[PDB]
């Protein structure tokens, strides 16, 4: 209640505490990749980075509210996890 | 549930055997003995040989099992005759008759003799290798396939160190280096799962390549880009949309380097290019979406009034690499542009830059591609002055090369 | 040596007290910049330079009714 | 762990800001939070409030709020110095919740909640133009709920508009290759427009924006 999204947490009065076809979706036929095409232009530690585990392996699409009021689940308030993963965060 | 039946070959056939062998007049009880009997023997036939077939470790019955379910049974493994007497052949196979059903049933006796005998293959050795590494199975070409945690690569360091090695030999300081590397490209079962890194190093490095046109950068990614192509293991067209503007900017830009002197292998540049451009085309084919967009971007490229010549001596060779009908169809109504091109570089005296060399080149590759474009739908009359009707360009010397072609024919 | 065997690897951890000390100084000195910008633009100013808004604005000076309450008194405890 | 003094009240006055006040500090506020270089530290904090706030809709159908956040995300997107990667999984399903929810509006029948469609669609738009990668799959799994949700029957017209909208500012290739397919749909859709027994409900303004 206390942590960010308090202001909403207050405001509310809460107090406790075939066109699916794989292929159609492969970025070949989505992309104007010709604009890319360039005409008359003018390991101990990784060596790549490492990508965020919840957008390439969660499934953030069960947090997309479809019908508000019926609604398949329901969802909890989310606490700050603070990932140290990211760099430019001190701690 | 078992419907199983006992299916015995047609008494119809046993009549038309019987009346072409000189007994007529059999009756139907006569005649439904002979099906049940033959039926039978086919039947103990089949089954003993399928003895041999396990026997052999093989799953499918060869047609030496039935040579051998024969002999087993006391019956000459003989099909075409039979010798009462029994001693020129005994129980001896002479492997069956090579027999059709939509056969010509008469061959001339000189043709079997004219033709090519089959190559003997190669006789049987014994390589030994690894199934198993203390329990896990190697990825070799002999087998088949609040604070959050901090995160750990996807990548192993013995794949990490695998990445950099084979990109720093793939860059090509020695060749003997690069060719491995190519080859391990070509066949590692396990180079999926860093296909990403691999497709945004080949996009990455020819789009900060061609900032200063450097030729062997570019020759080695193309390099690069065929060994990821032919591996068979990996899943290719999830890539694809960074592998095709890559290539076509190889084949379609302006070369920042020196003009002339590498152009040859600007040329193959353009070449390497077009043919893995036209392989894409050929793989990864869906409706309208691949073929039809190189296909258009090179037709605007040659349209374009007044372009770079490198740029047009590029685009030429990838519309010219597409195919067989795709030159039987578009390079038809544009020989008059191409011919006005050739005129103007010969014209204007200037001889230092690039556009003579380029309109030589395109003149030399369209020629080429017009001939066997003639050589394929039409005879070869009037070779001489016709093609003057085409506004001369190739003429006698197209004639030649299309006669060529017509010896080459003769030798296949 | 990568066919059948595989051990995981890490991201470079910048302990380094200097570059720590920097980061630190850096970001509370831009937020604390931010955060006066955006109070001196969204309320009365003042200007040490005549008509002098968006290089160094002040905050203007609001007298207190009782002044003792907001000098004395501390903040954090 | 926990922010400073100066920061935390940076966060309170920042976030204060854009809740409706008045719109000059609404203003200055996205310009701040558009245009500083250390607003790092406090990533976190923007996007679980923009989550939870977007949230919050269901319990009040605000649109104005919900404009609110969408202005705050499209000003946290326009910064050169944050690094929106590690935190895009959150603002990505509520943008999604602004596009394909059902009901935006409290009085459905006149507020605008069509815009809110349209400009979180252009959103989505950016934020898989910037950050969708081979890795990522933010692109083809977001045109895979999109396409799930408008060639199934059942849906809502407002979540057709969403869809629709979505799909058509991803690009050219995307609407030929899944609007075009299903232009049909068009016909069942003109069955409850040129002709419907029931002419003074919600679905014929609905209908006629889809269209």
């Amino acid at each position: 209640r206390y942590g960010p999204a308090r202001l909403w947490y207050d405001m509310l009065g809460v107090p406790e505490d075939d066109l699916l076809a794989d292929e159609n979706f492969l970025m070949v036929t989505q992309l104007h990749w010709e604009d890319d095409i360039i005409w008359d232009g003018e390991p101990w530690y990784s060596i790549f980075p490492i990508d965020n585990e919840d957008l390439v392996y969660g499934r953030w699409e069960d947090n997309i509210i479809w019908d508000a009021q019926a609604m398949p689940r329901l969802l909890e308030p989310p606490v700050l996890t603070l990932d140290p993963n990211d760099e430019n965060l001190i701690l | 549930k078992l419907k199983l039946s006992n299916t015995v070959l047609p008494s119809e056939s046993m009549k038309v055997v019987a009346e072409s062998m000189g007994i007529a007049q059999i009756q139907e009880e006569t005649c439904q003995l002979l099906t049940d009997e033959v039926s039978y023997r086919i039947k103990e036939i089949a089954q003993d040989a399928l003895k041999f077939m396990h026997m052999g470790k093989r799953q499918k019955l060869t047609t030496s099992d039935i040579d051998y379910a024969l002999k087993l049974k006391n019956v000459e493994p003989l099909y075409g005759f039979h010798a009462q007497e029994f001693i020129p052949f005994r129980f001896a196979s002479g492997g069956g008759r090579e027999l059709y059903f939509y056969e010509e049933k008469e061959v001339d006796l000189s043709d079997i003799i004219n033709t090519p005998l089959p190559r003997v293959p190669l006789d049987v050795c014994l390589k030994a290798h690894w199934l198993s590494i203390e329990g896990c199975q190697p990825a070799i070409p002999e087998n088949p396939p609040r604070l959050k945690p901090r995160s750990i690569h996807e990548l192993s360091v013995e794949q990490q160190l695998y990445y950099k090695e084979i990109t720093e030999a793939c860059v090509g300081s020695c060749e003997a280096k690069r060719a491995e590397a190519l080859q391990s490209i070509a066949t590692d079962p396990g180079l999926y799962q860093m296909l990403p890194r691999f497709s945004t190093f080949i996009s990455e490095g020819v789009r900060v390549n061609v900032v200063q046109n450097n030729l062997a950068l570019l020759i080695y990614l193309m390099r690069m880009v065929k060994a990821l192509m032919d591996n068979p293991t990996l899943y290719l067209e999830k890539y694809v949309h960074e592998l095709i503007p890559a290539v076509m900017t190889c084949i379609v830009s302006r070369q920042l380097c020196l003009r002339p002197d590498v152009d040859n292998h600007w040329a193959l540049r353009d070449f390497a290019a077009r043919l893995v451009a036209q392989i894409c085309k050929h793989f990864s084919t869906t409706t309208n979406n691949i073929q039809s967009r190189i296909t258009k971007t090179f037709t605007k490229s040659w349209v374009d009034e007044k372009t770079p010549w490198t740029t047009r001596y590029g685009s030429i060779a990838g519309l010219a690499e597409l195919g067989h009908d795709v030159i039987k169809t578009l390079i038809l109504p544009r020989l008059q542009q191409e011919g006005e091109r050739i005129r103007s570089v010969l014209d204007g005296p200037v001889l230092s830059n690039i556009d003579r060399i380029g309109a030589d080149h395109v003149q030399s590759l369209l020629l080429k591609h017009c001939a066997p474009v003639l050589a394929k739908l039409r005879p070869p009359p009037d070779n001489q002055d016709a093609y003057r009707a085409e506004f001369g360009s190739l003429g006698p010397l197209l004639c030649s090369q299309v006669v060529k072609a017509r010896a080459q024919a003769a030798l296949q | 040596p990568h066919t059948y065997i595989k051990t995981p690897t890490y991201r470079e951890p910048v302990s380094d007290y200097q570059v720590l000390r920097e980061k630190a100084a850096s970001q509370r000195r831009d937020v604390e910049r931010a955060l006066t910008r955006f109070m001196a633009k969204t309320g009365e100013t003042q200007s040490l330079f005549k008509d002098d808004v968006s290089t160094f604005p002040l905050i203007a000076a609001r007298p207190f009714t009782i002044p003792y309450l907001t000098a004395l008194l501390p903040s954090e405890l």
